[PDB]
């Protein structure tokens, strides 16, 4: 699916002007998943189990206790990544809270399992291999 | 330096040659469009007498050099600069009318959706008001035309207008006379805003008698009669926004059976509204009325997924994104900053406006008349399509439905814009669009507060393609804000009215796709379009006609016709498509408008399995009548045979052709018989040693033996040549009558297939179909009883005339082709 | 992949180019010439190629060094046709609790190299002892195979063709491993431009 | 002087097949070759270079006797051959001179 | 079928065999006439009743009889269409009026109804059928044949299946009146294996089927034994056991080829290969020219040699690989051993040198010989002819080597036997239209080649054609020959006018019917002369046609490269199994030394031991090429080809470089001793 910086933009627009309007209210969150999931990424979706996924993530993130620190990744019960969305501080801080997150590159970011990383792996393996044997030239050249 | 002298002669001849074919061309239009036109001649006095002073010498240069014949005499450096002289002056008067044209477009801003070649007719026949009228059904959704008031001296053309007509022929009476004044362009843009005046006036009429029909004499039913087609729609649903409304108000009051009962009248009405399409009625106040149930079935629809997910809070989002419509007078109206104000009941803040809510976009109904074109079934999917758009147009940018081709992206948007009121323009991209085609197209969409839906835009030259981006940037960027005027990229200073949309549909996955530019894709927010679930389809199909439980039957059918699929021996003559669903319900619903008392389950029963039948083999036979038997389980179904004509088939059989009679024989005589009583188009196939001719000739031999004589006209379609058949044009340009077409004139009448008494005539056509030989004839196959030729002659097929195709394998037959048929 | 079209004109200059560079004056100017022009051209195309596309490309130079023999490594021509493509023989049901299937049927491909011919029946000498223990271990690339299967690490393309029948996941760090060992200045050429 | 044929990938036209025929009719002091419908004179020291691009092209064996085939592929020790020429001109570019 | 309830069949025989008699009420067997000895000089006018033939012979009695059309369907050479020629030559002229209709592919449905309405008159009305209730019989023979388009569904077929249903044929002129045709029969001819394998099954319901089989080893021994043994009656008493040995034998033979299959079958490059009946028939075509003086007496090595070559050159010739030219030699070599089971001596009659020839006689001035000459004889006669051809005619320059010697020998062969037309296959440069020419010229014939510009049409070719059929026609004719090549047939339609002349007599509608009534009255003159019944009418435009058929060779000339030839003979079913393929290999090595040193002659060289020496390397280099050019093709995939005009065309460039080159030297030499 073809996601792009304007579909990030676009599902911002729409959630500051729902923010404006709500101002000292609690917000509509339940109304603003729908929009975000089913709308801004129903465009690229058809498949209808990645649209069920799609929303699943965002269900997940958007909730009340958002605004308090909490955990942006999935169902780390006690693996130990913990990346949470900054309490409130200066705009600054939220770039340097970006880069104080792990180096390194899990699966588990994405509610995944570590081992779905050994199979892209395998995979990237495989795509070299594939590749190599279209452009193998001359055949050995015979003997 | 003989050669060099005749290579320069010639040099010479090829300038001045060229030059009269550049002007004389150019000068057949320009003169064409000043000849026969005293109305755009006292428009432009300056550039028309130049033009007079400019042919007047053509007609004389021309007739000076018909002494000197030949190229080499004629040819002269004198009379190239005199011909120079006048391509300048003819590019003169070509930007005059050019310039011209820019300002009554400018002035009337739907004339720009016109072909050029239209407009300069209109502004021609400017007091020929009735020749103006016959061109708004390009410009308009519906208004088709006007009626006129036949006028003082017969000579002059009537200009008083007491109503308008629309494309299927509905009349809706304007309060007073509407009169044409001078100016084309003036009269029009006067009359665009009377339709809108009318069609608001009509409606304060409609919702004062829409309240008084829950607890007054008169009926829903009987009140829909009354009204429009699309103020007898808007009505119902801004009274179905006002029950859903008292019943989240009575909820809240804490009656639980509020949301049960809003459900429950919702679906009597439903019911009471199914009665009426069943019993005869006008065609007009068939759409008129079936165009209310596929509305109230989606009104349904809601208030029972509201029950099932119990949602007891109004502003929560369930009702916010459904597509709601309210007549209220707003003492705090919002609606002056939401968008601009344009007509004068908007802004008068007095008389109760129709608004339209949907996700936190709020914009005033546009009253733009449609004339009972027919409404698209609601979907789950169509409902979310619904919130993109409206969410896109909030957001300032454009929609683009995205999906494989026959899902209606096009339909569903144009639904949207019809429903809101707006009118909807529809344009055919074929990647010949220049830069100044799609500018012309912006301009005049900018203009008039339209909506430009671009059927396969997708193929648009990626050239072209990088100009919308920054055409449509501009007029995007003028939106958000929300300047009245606007500077476009060339003729800068334009009127802008708020509620212009652009959509485009692409075929994601078409052949010769030119991939938008990122640049672009980023102010198009796209909607994912799936092919619409066949359930709801036919829910709608069954509820036209007069099934009262349609819901529950049409998920019976859905699983029928897919399950056959999956689990018959797949065969070319089977048709499970949507198309073969149609037809199935049209005889089961002439079936249940017979006998309205019994039961809906065993007449759909009945009717599925006496259809599919005749189409179904031997080994698929056995195993359907199960399947049937599965989805309705306890029904025993009663075969319906024909009494008189099968007694009349085994006489004939017997007396006059000699075969013998056999109990599955005459079983497949009726069962043709059936076929072609409501079927113009036949298919009697089977394998090839078989009773395939003899069954279709006991057929003619009962009709002759019961009806009257029915002639025929076996061709064998292949043995003949597609052209020989139809008939084409020789070396000489003289059209020779064909043999399918010569038969079809000679049967309308004079011959031995004419009509006199034929009851029932019909050319038999026993050849194998063939892609490239039927094509010709797709017209006739359709619903259309039409066949078009070479020499563009038509051939009106009489509705007592069939056509019937005696083939052994569909092999090469298109899977549409069986469809038709 | 289109757009990775090179022309013969184009090339001369950068081959030529990499010539005009060496700074070398005949003492080692041959073999210190061929280096530069290796690296030179290698350069000048990774610049083009995609990320997924640079380490396939660096593999198709060391192997088609291999393939002419301008630098020296243990390979049979067998042996790398087996590595570009593992043929899956199912037949031989008897496997590991540790083991995938898919693993056993590509070491049932790799039985049929007359140097791996006798590796079946050695990994079920000491199956859970010495193959489990190194199989389990992060980077097993580095480490050694304890039924004195040492001699494979000791030929660093042998034990390239080993590590994709039973772990192909480390396939792509093993194989960079590996071109730095085996191809001159090639911790250059694997670095490149980081 | 001369004309290059680009393209003509296989099954040379029947118009050139008259052509391809190394055979020019004497007629006279003259020389007229029948080309196409009408016969055209033919002027003594005419080329007719054809190239074809196409990586292993198939001709009739007829054509094959009729024109010589001359196959320029730059291939596996072609090149090899030329960057020697083209290297020992820029390395040791004295004594190539 | 032997499970047929009360009425047993008697055993020792199949059910087909036998007909219920009422008189005797037994199933008697049916009864075959003895062929009596005709003198039809066309072979295919020959017609042995056998068991097969006599029991089809009442199934179309039984056909005709009743209005019902009939269908053969067997394997190319079974025999079908002489069956049916037969049968409608014996019919009564007032009963019936027979008219065929050989289908080309391209016989489109305008082109089938154009010859339906030639043959039928005009009837009170619309309708049209013969005046005195005849039945129009309209044989379509290739019934397959018809271009299948891309769906499936031939256009001609398809208008019989609307005029034997409906019987109205819509007037391609005139497309309103519907024309309703009356009183026609079809009697196809379908062969299973070529065209349309199957027609409509919505046609083959219309007709009766009966299957033609594979030629048994009794049909040929019933055939060809009583064509023989009257044919030997008349040479010698004794040499007639040798016939049935000889038959016997050409069976034999004939078996051992379609049994291994894997060697010889038809395929897509094995197209020609088909073995049936037309090969059969011109064995025993070619065994029916010894005269009595000359083969009279012991014939128990002259006959088997005279047999050997005829097989050989019907056999041979038609093969592509010398793996199967082996494969045959040993069959034959079996054959002489059990059949003719003499194997006379060490030295068998099968041999290399075994060349037959009827001209060979003639020049020296001995009266219609079919005998073997040795090499050295025909080396003497095809030289002094070639010196008689160039001499007379325009000058064509050959060598006359050893192969192409025979190739002379076996065209002049296949032009003498009357009917049979030639069918050269070989590689462009071959020097087969060459040597064709000599080949008519050894034969007093006279060849008529058209001349094709760029710009030719149809109708150009119909003048150029219907020019030699003027000269035919006129009575005291040297039977002309007609050359086609390759080059001349520039677009496929032009071989349909050609096709439709090589499988009978002449094109039909390449004239006026009112042009034909005075060429047969050229004729009439000729008729009573040969003492042919006159004023029938019906006789005599059959005698004419054998007449046209006898003084008409058509000798096409082909190359067998990227299946032009295999599609055209998918497309005409007459250029492959009406004529009698001979197929140029290229050429020895023993025959390129002599072409070379022919052409190094008349060039100077030291100790003209050189010259032969050159020689010998002119021709390894070209045989040295052939062994590479088949390493290049097995190695890689670039195909390289040379031809024996290639080698023709090296030996010229060699003369003229070193001509040159020794002309700079032999001057430039000259300037050195005039200055010493
Ligand atoms: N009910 C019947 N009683 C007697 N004879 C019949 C009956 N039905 C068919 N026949 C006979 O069997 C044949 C049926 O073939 P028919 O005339 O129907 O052509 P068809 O098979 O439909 O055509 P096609 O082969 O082109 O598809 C005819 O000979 C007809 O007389
Ligand atoms: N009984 C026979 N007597 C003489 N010649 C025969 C006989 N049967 C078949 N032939 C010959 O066999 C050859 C091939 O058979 P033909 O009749 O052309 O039909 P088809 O193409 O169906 O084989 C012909 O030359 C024919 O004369
Ligand atoms: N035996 C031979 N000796 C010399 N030249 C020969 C011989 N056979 C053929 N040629 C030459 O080869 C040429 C082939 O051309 P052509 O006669 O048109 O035959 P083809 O049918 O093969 O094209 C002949 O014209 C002749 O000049
Ligand atoms: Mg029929
Ligand atoms: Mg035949
Ligand atoms: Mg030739």
């Amino acid at each position: 699916y073809p996601f792009n910086m304007g579909d990030l933009r676009d599902s911002y627009l729409v959630m500051n002007r729902y923010m404006e309007q709500n101002q000292g209210g609690k917000v509509p969150f339940n109304d603003l998943i729908y929009i975000f999931g089913e709308i801004m990424y129903g465009g690229h979706i058809v498949d209808d189990w990645d649209r069920r996924l799609c929303n699943s993530y965002l269900f997940n993130t958007m909730h009340e206790q958002l605004f308090d620190e909490l955990e942006l990744f999935p169902y780390i019960e006690g693996k130990g990544l913990s990346f949470k969305v900054p309490g409130q501080n200066p705009y600054e801080k939220y770039i340097e809270h970006i880069e104080t997150s792990l180096k390194q590159e899990t699966p588990l970011a994405y509610g995944l399992h570590p081992n779905a990383e050994i199979g892209f792996r395998t995979d990237q393996c495989k795509t070299l291999f594939n590749t190599l044997l279209e452009l193998m030239p001359k055949e050995q050249s015979r003997d | 330096d003989r050669v060099e002298d005749w290579r320069e002669k010639l040099g010479r001849v090829d300038v001045v040659v060229n030059e009269w074919l550049k002007v004389q061309k150019n000068w057949k239009i320009l003169y064409n469009i000043f000849l026969l036109s005293e109305d755009i001649r006292m428009q432009l006095p300056e550039d028309t007498k130049v033009f007079e002073g400019v042919d007047k010498e053509f007609k004389d240069m021309m007739s000076e050099v018909s002494a000197n014949p030949s190229v080499v005499e004629a040819c002269t450096i004198e009379r190239r600069d005199v011909l120079v002289g006048w391509s300048q002056a003819i590019k003169k008067c070509e930007k005059a009318l050019n310039d011209y044209l820019e300002q009554k477009k400018k002035s009337f801003p739907r004339f720009y959706f016109l072909s050029n070649q239209s407009l300069l007719t209109i502004l021609s026949n400017g007091q020929n008001a009735p020749k103006v009228c016959e061109y708004l059904g390009d410009c308009f959704d519906g208004l088709k035309t006007l009626t006129f008031e036949p006028p003082a001296n017969p000579a002059e053309t009537s200009k008083v207008g007491i109503g308008m007509i629309s494309k299927d022929d509905e009349k809706v009476p304007f309060s007073s006379k509407f009169i044409c004044e001078g100016a084309v362009e003036h009269w029009l843009l006067n009359l665009e805003f009377r339709m809108r005046e009318t069609l608001q006036e009509i409606l304060e009429g409609a919702k004062n008698t829409a309240d008084l029909w829950d607890s007054g004499d008169k009926p829903r039913e009987e009140w829909v009669e009354g009204y429009n087609a699309q103020i007898a729609l808007l009505t119902t649903t801004i009274v179905w926004t006002e029950d859903v409304g008292r019943a989240f108000e009575d909820l809240a009051g804490g009656s639980e059976t509020a949301m049960k009962e809003c459900q429950k009248l919702i679906e009597v009405r439903l019911e009471n509204l199914i009665k009426k399409v069943r019993g005869d009625l006008h065609i007009l106040e068939r759409w008129k009325i079936i165009n209310i149930i596929t509305i109230d079935v989606h009104s349904r629809d809601v208030v029972e997924k509201f029950v099932i997910q119990k949602v007891s809070e109004a502003e929560s989002f369930a009702w916010l994104s459904q597509l709601k419509f309210y007549w209220e007078n707003k003492p705090d109206s919002d609606m002056h900053l939401r968008q601009t104000l344009r007509f004068p009941w908007e802004k008068d803040k007095n008389k109760n406006k129709c608004i339209i809510r949907i996700v936190d976009w709020f914009r005033f109904y546009s009253y733009e008349y449609i004339g009972n074109a027919i409404r698209l079934v609601i979907t789950p999917l169509t409902d979310r399509c619904y919130i993109t758009l409206t969410q896109a147009l909030n957001l300032t940018m454009g929609g683009a439905p995205a999906g494989p081709a026959g899902t209606g992206k096009t339909e569903t948007t144009k639904d949207l814009g019809r429903a809101i009121g707006i009118p909807v323009m529809v344009f055919n991209c074929s990647d010949q669009m220049n830069k100044d085609s799609m500018a012309q197209i912006f301009m005049g969409l900018s203009q008039s507060g339209a909506w430009g839906c671009f059927d396969e835009f997708n193929r648009i030259s990626i050239e072209v393609l990088s100009v919308v981006s920054t055409q449509v940037k501009c007029v995007l960027d003028a939106l958000k804000e929300k300047k009245t005027k606007f500077s476009f990229v060339e003729e800068g200073e334009i009127q802008l009215q708020d509620t212009v949309g652009f959509f485009i549909t692409m075929n994601p996955g078409y052949a010769g796709r030119t991939e938008l530019p990122e640049n672009l894709k980023a102010l198009f927010r796209s909607c994912a379009m799936v092919v619409p679930d066949l359930a709801l389809i036919c829910e709608n199909m069954l509820m036209s006609e007069g099934f009262t439980m349609a819901r529950v039957l049409s998920r019976k059918f859905v699983s029928l016709y897919m399950l056959s699929r999956e689990l018959l021996s797949k065969q070319k003559h089977y048709d499970w498509g949507l198309r073969a669903v149609k037809s199935v319900l049209r005889q089961a619903g002439k079936l249940k408008r017979g006998d309205p008392d019994m039961p809906e389950d065993p007449l759909l029963m009945r009717a599925l399995r006496d259809f599919n039948m005749p189409k179904i083999v031997t080994d698929d036979k056995v195993i359907f009548r199960r399947l049937i038997g599965d989805l309705f389980p306890k029904l025993d179904p009663p075969t319906k045979q024909n009494p008189e004509l099968k007694k009349i088939v085994q006489d004939t059989t017997k007396k006059d052709m000699g075969l013998v009679a056999e109990e599955l024989f005459v079983t497949k005589v009726v069962q043709l018989a059936e076929i072609l009583e409501v079927r113009h188009c036949c298919f009697v196939i089977g394998p090839p040693g078989s009773g395939k001719t003899c069954v279709w000739k006991t057929l003619i031999k009962s009709y002759i033996n019961s009806g009257e004589d029915a002639e025929y006209d076996t061709l064998n379609p292949k043995a003949v040549t597609s052209d020989e058949l139809f008939g084409a044009y020789t070396k000489t340009k003289e059209w020779k009558n064909g043999v399918i077409a010569v038969i079809m004139k000679n049967q309308v009448k004079n011959e031995e297939k004419y009509k006199a008494t034929h009851m029932h005539k019909w050319s038999v056509l026993d050849g194998d179909i063939d892609p490239e030989w039927i094509e010709s004839l797709n017209t006739v196959m359709d619903d259309n009883k039409v066949l078009t030729l070479v020499s563009n002659d038509r051939i009106f097929l009489t509705p007592q005339m069939r056509l019937i195709f005696e083939i052994s394998n569909l092999r090469n037959a298109t899977p549409a082709t069986v469809s038709r048929a | 992949d289109h757009m990775y079209q090179y022309s013969l004109e184009s090339f001369i200059t950068f081959f030529f180019k990499a010539i005009n560079r060496t700074t070398v004056r005949d003492e080692n100017r041959i073999p210190t010439l061929i280096l530069n022009i290796r690296q030179t051209i290698y350069q000048w195309i990774s610049r083009g190629l995609f990320e997924k596309h640079k380490l396939i490309f660096l593999t198709l130079i060391v192997f088609r060094l291999m393939q002419k023999k301008i630098i020296d490594v243990a390979y049979e021509v067998a042996e790398m046709d087996f590595l570009i493509k593992c043929p899956a023989r199912p037949g031989v049901e008897n496997t590991l609790d540790w083991l995938p299937n898919i693993s056993w049927d590509q070491i049932q491909g790799l039985i049929n190299l007359e140097e791996f011919r006798n590796f079946a029946h050695q990994l079920e000498k000491e199956a859970p002892n010495r193959f489990k223990d190194w199989y389990n271990e992060l980077q097993p690339e580095d480490q050694k195979l304890p039924l004195d299967w040492k001699r494979l690490d000791s030929m660093p393309f042998k034990k390239l063709l080993v590590l994709r029948c039973l772990r192909p996941d480390r396939m792509t760090i093993s194989l960079n491993n590996f071109i730095r060992a085996v191809l001159p200045q090639g911790d250059a050429f694997v670095e490149m431009d980081q | 002087r001369a004309v290059l044929i680009e393209g003509i990938q296989q099954e040379i036209d029947a118009t050139l097949d008259p052509l391809l025929q190394r055979a020019v009719k004497k007629n006279g002091n003259q020389l007229q070759l029948e080309i196409g419908g009408d016969p055209i004179d033919y002027d003594p020291n005419f080329k007719l270079f054809l190239m074809t691009k196409l990586i292993n092209p198939h001709f009739r064996p007829e054509i094959a006797a009729q024109c010589t085939i001359i196959n320029f592929i730059v291939t596996e020790s072609g090149l090899e051959e030329q960057f020697i020429a083209m290297v020992v001109n820029i390395e040791k570019n004295e004594l190539e001179m | 079928w032997k499970g047929a309830a009360k009425v047993k069949f008697p055993e020792q025989g199949l059910c087909y065999d036998y007909y219920y008699d009422i008189n005797e009420n037994k199933w008697n067997t049916w009864k075959v006439e003895d062929y009596l000895p005709n003198d039809q000089p066309l072979f295919s006018k020959i017609y042995v009743a056998t068991i097969h033939t006599t029991r089809l012979r009442y199934m179309i009695d039984i056909h005709l009889q009743r209005r019902k059309p009939i269908l053969f369907i067997g394997s190319a050479g079974t025999g079908k269409t002489a069956v049916v020629r037969d049968y409608l030559n014996s019919t009564r002229p007032e009963q019936v009026s027979h008219k065929t209709i050989n289908f080309s592919s391209f016989t489109d449905s305008l082109a089938l109804q154009k010859n339906i309405e030639s043959m039928v008159e005009k009837k009170n009305g619309r309708n049209y059928g013969s005046a005195t209730n005849k039945v129009l019989i309209c044989f379509i023979d290739d019934f397959n044949m018809p271009y299948v388009d891309k769906y499936g569904t031939q256009s001609p077929i398809q208008l019989l299946r609307l005029i034997l249903d409906y019987g109205s044929i819509f007037n391609r002129e005139q497309l309103e009146e519907r024309k309703f045709l009356q009183d026609l029969l079809f009697f196809g001819c379908l062969n299973q294996k070529s065209g349309s394998f199957t027609v409509d099954l919505r046609l083959q319901r219309n007709f009766s089927v009966f299957s033609m089989y594979t030629p048994s080893s009794d049909v040929i021994k019933t055939i060809f034994g009583s064509i023989l043994n009257a044919h030997l009656s008349t040479i010698d008493d004794k040499a007639q056991k040798m016939a049935f040995k000889l038959v016997e034998a050409t069976y034999f033979t004939f078996d051992k080829i379609l049994k291994n299959t894997t060697a010889f079958a038809p395929s897509a490059k094995r197209f020609h290969y088909q073995f049936n009946f037309r090969e059969l028939a011109r064995v025993c075509e070619g065994i029916c020219r010894t005269t009595p003086g000359q083969y009279s007496g012991g014939d128990q090595g002259k006959l088997v040699r005279l047999w050997a070559h005829e097989m050989k050159r019907t056999f041979e010739d038609r093969f592509i690989a010398n793996e199967h030219v082996e494969f045959f030699r040993r069959y034959l070599t079996e054959a002489i051993s059990k059949c003719i089971g003499e194997f006379p001596e060490t030295e068998n009659p099968i041999a290399e040198p075994l060349i037959f020839t009827g001209f060979v006689a003639a020049h020296q001035g001995l009266d219609q010989q079919y005998t073997q000459c040795t090499i050295p004889v025909l080396k003497r006669v095809l030289d002094d002819k070639l010196e008689e051809y160039n001499e007379v005619k325009a000058q064509m320059n050959l060598v006359l080597f050893q192969q192409a010697m025979e190739h002379v020998s076996r065209i002049c062969r296949i032009l003498d036997m009357p009917g049979n037309n030639a069918l050269l296959v070989g590689v462009g440069g071959s020097g087969k239209q060459s040597l064709c020419r000599l080949s008519t010229f050894i034969n007093g014939f006279e060849i008529d080649q058209l001349v094709v510009t760029a710009s030719f049409t149809i109708n150009d070719l119909r003048n150029n054609l219907q020019e030699i059929y003027k000269k035919i026609a006129k009575p005291n004719s040297i039977a002309r020959v007609f050359m086609i090549t390759d080059s001349q047939i520039k677009e496929e339609q032009f071989l349909i006018p050609i096709n439709d002349m090589l499988n009978s007599g002449w094109i039909f509608d390449l004239f006026p019917k009112e042009d034909m009534d005075s060429l047969v009255s050229g004729v009439r003159n000729e008729a009573k002369g040969e003492g042919v019944d006159v004023n029938n009418l019906t006789a005599l435009t059959s005698y004419f046609l054998d007449k046209i058929r006898k003084n008409l060779k058509v000798v096409l000339c082909f190359s067998p490269v990227g299946d032009t030839m295999r599609i055209r003979s998918r497309k005409f079913p007459g250029i492959i199994n009406n004529t009698s393929i001979d197929w140029f290999h290229p050429w020895p090595h023993e025959a390129l030394i002599d072409v070379a040193f022919r052409f190094l002659e008349e060039i100077e060289f030291p100790t003209e031991e050189i010259r032969q020496s050159i020689s010998l390397n002119m021709a390894k280099v070209h045989s040295s090429i052939d062994t590479a050019n088949e390493k290049f093709l097995k190695l890689e995939r670039r195909y390289n080809y040379t031809t024996p005009k290639s080698f023709l065309e090296l030996i010229d460039f060699y003369k003229k470089l070193l001509t040159e080159k020794r002309e700079t030297i032999q001057r430039q030499i000259q300037r050195y001793e005039m200055g010493l």
